[PDB]
C-alpha cells in the first residue's frame, strides 16, 4: 500500500474502465442491428433446414466451427472449440474448418495437421450471404469429398444467454440419394447437385448470422461487467488511498513528537 | 458447368444482376 | 409459403413450400 | 448585509475568531430583533485550519492528520450557536473545502456532523447554460422527509430526481445508437426530463443590472405545482425553451405563446 | 480443569498479571506432578495491551505505535515459561487478537517467533462464509516436515497450497475480466482451487447454532484422502457447493446428489 503504487493502479484502471465502457456501447449497437437482421435469417435458415427434418437423412459408411477474430466476449470461442474437440475425438475420418481466426488459434495446435482452411475478417463487419458463399465455394473447391459434416456455432437466445449447437451437413450429394428421398420424384441426379450446393451456403449463412448476434451480445455483457468491476475497484482504491494518506502523516508526526519529547 | 463454374457462383451472378465481401482467405 | 433472400437464382421446395433467392453467357441470360 | 473579514495575512488567532465575530453580529438580529438572519462562513475549512495553527502555537500535541486535539469542540462551540431559538433563528451557508478530495479527512468529516444540507454548485450544469447551476441529484437535505416536508412535497421531489436519473441513463444510448429505439415511454421521460432540467433554472433579481432580464422569486407552492404538472403531463405539448429561465409555470405558458 | 480469570473489566495491572497467574497454576502440574497439561489462554494479546496501558504511567518513552519499549522482553520472560520440558508437557493454545486487523502490529508481530504452529484467521475468508476463516497460505507448523507427517501428508499439504497460491495470482485479472479470457488449463486450477477452498471449511459442534448444520470431526486420513482426490481430478464433475460445509469427502458427493 504505497501512495505511489495505489496511484499507479488507479491510473491504469481509470483507462480500462474508459476503454471498457466504450467497447460495451459499440457492441450494444452492433448487437441491436444484429438482433434484427437475425429475424429474417432464422426463418430463411430454418427454411433451408425444412426438407431434412421434414424427412429423414442419415448416412452409410468435416467439422466446421464458427465464431470470430475478436476476443473479450466471454466464452464465445472456447465453447465452440470445446465441443469441436469433443467431436474430433469421439470420431471415420477427421477434417476441420474454422471461420474466425480465434478458432484457428484455439482448437488449433493439437489439430493443425487436421485443417483444411481457415477464415479471417469475421465479426468486424456484419456477415453476409456473400461471405457464406465464399465459405461454401472454398469447400466445394477443396479435395475433401466429405461424406458427412457438422457445423458448430452459438445459437442466440437472449442478451444474457446463448447455446453452442451443431447442425448436420449431409451435403453428401451421395447421401441425399437414400430411400427416404424416393418420396420426391422427378429429380435429376444433378438437379440435387445444385440443390445441395445452395442449401450448403444457406446453412453456413445461418450459423454466421446467429454467431455475430451471440458474440455482440456477449461482448456487450462482458464489457458491462468489466466496466462496472473497474469502477468499483476505482472507488475502493481511492478510499484505500485516503486511509493510507492520513496514516502516513499521523505516523510521521507521532514519530517526530516522540523524538522531541524524549529530550 | 463444364466451364468450371458452380451453382452458388451462378446464383451470385444472377442475384447481382437483379452483398458484402469482408471475408478473407487464410490458406496454408 | 415462405419466400426470402437479406430480406424476407436460388432454390424452391415443395414437401409447405419455401422459395429462397440469393461467366459471360450466364450474365447475358440474367440481364 | 454586514461584512466581517479575516484576511489571509492575519495571524492564526484572528482568522480563528473572525467567524465568531460574524456570529456575534448575526445573533443580534435574532436575540435582539428576532429575525431570521443568514450566516455565511467562507470558507468553513479555513476556520478549522486557523484552529490548528492556534493549537500548534500553544504547543498542544496535534491529533490524527495533524489537526487539533480539540477539533470537535472548537467546531461544536461555534456551530451550536447557529439555530432556531424561541426569539428567532440563524441559518448558516458554509463554504466547504475538502482536503485531498478526502471526505473522510478529519476536517470535512467533523464538519458534516453539523450539516443539514448541501448545495452542490456544478460546472457541468452551468455548461448546459442552466443557472443557478445547482446539481439536482448531488445536492442534498436532511429535511427531505415526508414526515417533515409532507408527502406531496416529498413525492414531487422524488419524482423530479428519478426522472432526472432515468434520463441520465438514456443519455449514453442516445448519443451512440441514436435517439430512436426510444419508446412511446422512453421518449416521454426524456422530453419531460429536458423540460424539467430547464424549469429548474431561473433568473435572479441579483443579476438584473446584467442579464437585462427580470429576477424571479418563485414561492414554494408554485414550485411544487410547477414540477407536479410537468411530471403530470400537463405541458407535454409545450416546448423545451418555453421553460428556460422563467419563474412560475405560468411564465412557461406565456413564453410558449411568444414562441409561437 | 482449573480456571483463572482477569477480564475486560479489570484495571490494567490485573490484566497485565493474570496470564502469569494461570501460567503458574499450569507450571505446578508440569513440574511438581510431571503431568501432561493443556493450557488455553484467551487472549494473550490483552497482556501486552495491559502493559501498554501502564507504561506511560511508569514514565517510559514509548516505542513504535505507542507501545512500551519493553514489549518483546515482557512477552519473552512470560512466553518462555509456557513450555514443555523434560519434567512435564504443556500443550498450549493461545488466542491472539490482532488490532485493526494489522498483523504487522508490534503485539502480534512479536508473537510469531514463540509458536510452533500458527492458525492465522482472516476477515476476508470469514466474509466469504468459510469457517473456520483460516488463511491456508498464512498458517504454518514446524511439523509440516515429510519426516514427521509422512510424505503422503507432506505432498497433499504442499499440493493444496500450490494450487491456492496459483489461484491467488490469477485473481487480479479474474477481478476485472472474470474467467472468460482464462486458459482452459487456468480455469481448471480455478475450479479445483474453489473446491479445495470450500472443502477446507467445516461445521463445528460449538458453531451449530450458526452454521445450521451438525458439527463434524474429520479423521486425519480422511482429510489427507479427500484432498488427494480433489487434487487428482476425481471430483471435477461435482459442483463447488457440494464441498461447502461438510466433514469427509463422502459427504461432499452426497450433497452433490441432493443438489441434484
Amino acid at each position: 500500500a504505497t501512495l505511489k503504487d495505489i496511484t499507479r493502479r488507479l491510473k491504469s484502471i481509470k483507462n480500462i474502465q474508459k476503454i471498457t465502457k466504450s467497447m460495451k456501447m459499440v457492441a450494444a449497437a452492433k448487437y441491436a442491428r444484429a438482433e434484427r437482421e437475425l429475424k429474417p435469417a432464422r426463418v430463411y435458415g430454418v427454411g433451408s433446414l425444412a426438407l431434412y427434418e421434414k424427412a429423414d437423412i442419415k448416412t452409410p459408411e468435416l467439422i466446421i466451427g464458427v465464431s470470430s477474430d475478436r476476443g473479450l466476449c466471454g466464452a464465445i470461442h472456447s465453447s465452440v472449440a470445446k465441443q469441436m474437440k469433443s467431436e474430433a475425438a469421439n470420431l471415420k475420418e477427421v477434417k476441420i474448418i474454422g471461420v474466425g481466426d480465434k478458432i484457428r488459434s484455439i482448437l488449433h495446435r493439437t489439430h493443425s495437421d487436421q485443417f483444411l482452411v481457415t477464415f479471417k475478417e469475421v465479426g468486424r463487419r456484419p456477415p453476409t450471404f456473400g461471405d457464406a458463399s465464399v465459405i461454401a465455394l472454398e469447400l466445394l473447391n477443396s479435395g475433401y469429398e466429405f461424406d458427412e459434416g457438422s457445423i458448430i456455432f452459438n445459437r442466440f437466445r437472449s442478451v444474457i444467454s446463448y447455446k453452442t449447437e451443431e447442425k448436420p451437413i449431409f451435403s453428401l450429394d451421395t447421401i441425399s440419394s437414400a430411400e427416404s428421398m424416393s418420396i420426391y420424384d422427378d429429380i435429376d441426379a444433378d438437379v440435387l447437385r445444385n440443390y445441395q450446393e445452395y442449401s450448403l451456403a444457406n446453412i453456413i449463412y445461418y450459423s454466421l448470422k446467429e454467431s455475430t448476434t451471440s458474440e455482440q451480445s456477449a461482448r456487450m455483457t462482458a464489457m458491462d461487467n468489466a466496466s462496472k468491476n473497474a469502477s468499483e475497484m476505482i472507488d475502493k482504491l481511492t478510499l484505500t488511498f485516503n486511509r493510507t494518506r492520513q496514516a502516513v502523516i499521523t505516523k510521521e508526526l507521532i514519530e517526530i513528537i516522540s523524538g522531541a519529547a524524549a529530550l | 458447368r463444364q466451364a468450371g463454374l458452380s451453382y452458388i457462383r451462378y446464383s451470385q451472378i444472377c442475384a447481382k444482376a437483379v452483398s458484402g465481401s469482408t471475408i478473407k482467405i487464410v490458406k496454408v | 409459403f415462405t419466400f426470402a433472400s437479406t430480406q424476407v437464382s436460388g432454390s424452391v421446395t415443395v414437401n409447405s413450400v419455401q422459395l429462397l433467392a440469393e461467366e459471360i453467357q450466364i450474365r447475358i441470360e440474367a440481364n | 448585509v454586514a461584512l466581517v473579514y479575516g484576511q489571509m495575512n492575519e495571524p492564526p488567532g484572528a482568522r480563528a475568531r473572525v467567524a465568531l465575530t460574524g456570529l456575534t453580529v448575526a445573533e443580534y438580529f435574532r436575540d435582539q430583533e428576532g429575525q431570521d438572519v443568514l450566516l455565511f462562513i467562507d470558507n468553513i475549512f479555513r476556520f478549522t485550519q486557523a484552529g490548528s495553527e492556534v493549537s500548534a502555537l500553544l504547543g498542544r500535541i496535534p491529533s490524527a492528520v495533524g489537526y487539533q486535539p480539540t477539533l470537535a469542540t472548537d467546531m461544536g462551540t461555534m456551530q451550536e450557536r447557529i439555530t432556531t431559538t424561541k426569539k428567532g433563528s440563524i441559518t448558516s451557508v458554509q463554504a466547504i473545502y475538502v482536503p485531498a478530495d478526502d471526505l473522510t479527512d478529519p476536517a470535512p468529516a467533523t464538519t458534516f456532523a453539523h450539516l443539514d444540507a448541501t448545495t452542490v454548485l456544478s460546472r457541468a450544469i452551468a455548461e448546459l447554460g442552466i443557472y443557478p447551476a445547482v446539481d439536482p441529484l448531488d445536492s442534498t437535505s436532511r429535511i427531505m422527509d415526508p414526515n417533515i416536508v409532507g408527502s406531496e412535497h416529498y413525492d414531487v421531489a422524488r419524482g423530479v430526481q428519478k426522472i432526472l436519473q432515468d434520463y441520465k441513463s438514456l443519455q449514453d444510448i442516445i448519443a451512440i445508437l441514436g435517439m430512436d429505439e426510444l419508446s412511446e415511454e422512453d421518449k416521454l421521460t426524456v422530453s419531460r426530463a429536458r423540460k424539467i432540467q430547464r424549469f429548474l433554472s431561473q433568473p435572479f433579481q441579483v443579476a438584473e443590472v446584467f442579464t437585462g432580464h427580470l429576477g424571479k422569486l418563485v414561492p414554494l407552492k408554485e414550485t411544487i405545482k410547477g414540477f407536479q404538472q410537468i411530471l403530470a403531463g400537463e405541458y407535454d405539448h409545450l416546448p423545451e425553451q418555453a421553460f428556460y429561465m422563467v419563474g412560475p409555470i405560468e411564465e412557461a405558458v406565456a413564453k410558449a405563446d411568444k414562441l409561437a
